[PDB]
């Protein structure tokens, strides 16, 4: 049913093909529901994606273009799958869609998506991004990897300014909010009170800090392993050893007052231990995208 | 005596694991290395001493040995060591196994002489000589037509290793063999890529969600391809054809998630 949020924030088509702006998707990244489709014939279509090069190849590449791009329903699960991809399935992915072994991704492999596309019953803006204007221009390893990174790091810059409310600072209580976005509302009141209690002013936190939280919680199953070996071993895990964890896990410190702030949260009884349980629970209800 | 087989799959499968230990330990609380095999199911024997599952944690151990693929293995490796010097001796472990329960193996796998130099390929080894043996003995078991084992033995094999009691899929257990008049046999070298593939299928999840969230039809080349990918190993049409005959309940050719991929992950899970 992945087709009705693409049906809700279309607003532009062509031929009877919805298809959505570089803004609309971010919003299906960020925001719930919200426009109107307006009809593009080939004229609008040169108009609008001519000059895709005028655009940085950075981390503001959306924001660089922002309504200029159109985005088919194959990229946008495409994009959508970049967005929930860990980091170690990144040569796994470029391999899968490596079928002719030449080391590229080239044209073939988009129209084999839109061969599965069809078989689950124009010229887009990835296609001049990775291909060019026809698909004569290839497309390798290096710049996949970076236009992956790229994307995932821009979503977190943009969730950053959303709930930092424009800041290059966040405080804890929007770092809590950010965190407690999908959670069940009982559970997210008892975490209020947790907030309105037990947490305190402490300090500012910055850009980096969420970012190596946001790598954090796209590797939270090669982390469940010694949450599971000190669950049915039944040690409540402390947080110098939750520590040494986050940082085999992620191969990043993170700061001590993330770790202290997560610590106030997922701490209800107070007792100076971990309830993995329903972290984790309701941590892979969170970190669920296509919602 | 059925009634005693059926009883112990619900404890063995579902219960806590020091109430699969004192079911199956005898000397008092300890297990020997072959009151492990019958805890695992309804030579390094040898190798393992009379030291062995002294508070029920080298079971975890094993068992982790046993459910672990190899990133997550390395990282194990990782949060073996301490210092992070790239080697873990006999007492670095002491230091976490005493962590864990709050020595026949140690003396062993790490070192004579309490010297324990241990590098990468060494616990690889381990795992790997371990697993195989493992699998050597569930192919035994079943006593292969000159090592060739039967359709509805492998399909035996693969819903002891799913663990869910399907009776849908039991029921299509039986017809494999009346769907496929003709059986050549399954040799132990398509169970030894195939069950290598089942090991790390949360790593195939990656593809299989990117496929996974736009539609539900797997076909084979697809599941050979990531195969001889990830895991690097061959799956010959005969199994996939076993595995199509076998998991697809509803006919309509090819696989979605929760007929075969979802019931996989959730036995890595628990």
């Amino acid at each position: 049913l992945r087709k009705q949020r693409f049906m809700q924030f279309s607003s532009l088509e062509h031929e009877g093909e919805y298809y959505m702006t570089p803004r609309d998707f971010l919003f299906s990244v960020m925001f719930e529901q919200m426009t109107s489709v307006k009809k593009l014939t080939k004229k609008d279509i040169e108009d609008t994606l001519s000059g895709i090069q005028t655009a940085g190849c950075g981390s503001t590449f959306f924001r660089d273009l922002g309504d200029k791009g159109l985005i088919s329903y194959t990229e946008y699960l495409f994009l959508l799958t970049i967005l929930t991809k860990p980091h170690s399935g990144f040569h796994v992915a470029f391999k899968m869609l490596d079928t002719d072994g030449n080391e590229m991704i080239e044209k073939r492999e988009f129209f084999k998506l839109q061969k599965i596309i069809s078989k689950q019953d124009i010229n887009t803006t990835l296609q001049m991004r990775f291909f060019g204007k026809r698909g004569q221009r290839k497309l390798h390893y290096k710049e996949f990897r970076r236009f992956m990174e790229n994307l995932q790091t821009e979503i977190q810059e943009m969730e950053f300014l959303q709930f930092s409310k424009g800041l290059s600072f966040m405080r804890k209580e929007d770092f809590a909010e950010w965190l407690l976005f999908f959670t069940n509302t009982e559970n997210k009141d008892i975490y209020w009170k947790n907030v309105r209690e037990k947490l305190s002013a402490g300090e500012s936190i910055s850009l980096d800090e969420f970012k190596s939280f946001c790598h954090f919680t796209t590797h939270l199953e090669d982390f469940a392993i010694a949450m599971q070996m000190f669950s049915l071993a039944h040690r409540p895990v402390r947080l110098a050893e939750f520590k040494r964890a986050v940082k085999v896990a992620t191969g990043q410190e993170l700061s001590n007052n993330i770790l202290d702030t997560v610590f106030k949260i997922f701490d209800l009884d107070g007792d100076e231990c971990l309830s993995h349980e329903e972290f984790l629970g309701v941590l892979k209800n969170r970190m669920h995208r296509g919602l | 005596d059925r009634k005693v087989m059926e009883y112990e799959n619900r404890i063995r499968a579902y219960s806590t694991p020091d109430k699969i230990f004192r079911y199956f330990a005898t000397l008092k609380v300890f297990m020997t290395p072959e009151d492990f095999v019958r805890s695992i199911t309804p030579s390094i024997f040898y190798t393992l001493g009379e030291c062995g599952l002294i508070s029920f944690s080298d079971y975890i151990f094993l068992t982790t040995v046993l459910s672990t693929p190899q990133r997550n293995f390395e990282i194990a490796f990782k949060m073996f060591d301490l210092n992070g010097d790239g080697e873990v001796d006999m007492e670095e472990f002491e230091q976490v196994q005493s962590i864990i329960r709050s020595s026949a193996l140690t003396t062993y796998f790490f070192g004579a002489d309490l010297k324990g130099k241990l590098t990468i390929k060494n616990f690889l080894e381990f795992q790997r000589k371990l697993q195989h043996d493992v699998l050597k003995l569930e192919f035994e078991r079943h006593d292969p037509v000159d090592g060739r084992i039967t359709e509805r033995q492998f399909g035996g094999m693969l819903l002891a290793y799913s663990g869910v009691q399907s009776k849908k899929l039991t029921a299509m257990q039986r017809q494999l063999k009346k769907h496929f008049k003709e059986g050549k046999g399954l040799t132990f070298q398509e169970v030894e890529n195939f069950f290598t593939f089942l090991k790390n299928i949360n790593d195939v999840d990656t593809a299989l969600s990117f496929y996974h969230m736009a539609g539900a039809s797997l076909d084979k080349v697809t599941m050979q391809q990531v195969a001889r990918t990830v895991a690097k190993v061959e799956l010959s049409d005969h199994v996939c054809d076993v595995v199509f005959a076998l998991f697809d309940c509803d006919g309509n050719g090819e696989l979605s998630n929760k007929e075969f991929v979802s019931i996989m992950k959730q036995r890595l899970m628990r």
